[PDB]
């Protein structure tokens, strides 16, 4: 399951 | 006619900076969900989106080049080809052609542009 590593900033 | 589908140039919260994407929902109260080109989607705004496609010539932008670096210059030319859009960025006397999504406003820049361009 990927997420979008933008998310890693939150 | 409505916002929703329109390109734009928005402010990704974790550094001020704005980036491409397009407005795919009105989530109300001022706010509209985004989906940036790099395919992540969040809500933004009004404020912090300019409505501006392509960002105009002439305008001071921030360029990424392909190995994470970062530089300032300004919009001296546009292509369009296979449905994508280039900007020619000029720094120092000398242009460059980068994709539409390496093209990026500081907080600065982009404060420039909000009179004219913003949603709020």
């Amino acid at each position: 399951t990927s997420r979008h590593k933008k998310l890693m900033f939150k | 006619n409505s916002f929703v589908g329109l390109r734009v140039v928005a402010k990704w919260s974790s550094n001020g900076y704005f980036y491409s994407g397009k407005i795919t929902r009105d989530v109300g109260a001022g706010k509209y969900k985004l989906l940036f080109d790099d395919g992540y989607e969040c809500d933004v705004l009004g404020k912090d989106i300019l409505l501006c496609d392509p960002i105009p010539l002439d305008t001071e932008v921030t360029a990424l080049s392909e190995d994470e670096y970062f530089s300032a210059g300004v919009v001296k030319g546009h292509r369009k080809e296979s449905g994508e859009l280039y900007y020619s960025i000029e720094k120092e006397g000398q242009r460059k052609w980068y994709k539409r999504m390496a093209v990026i406003l500081s907080l600065e820049q982009g404060n420039r542009l909000r009179e004219q361009y913003g949603l709020g």
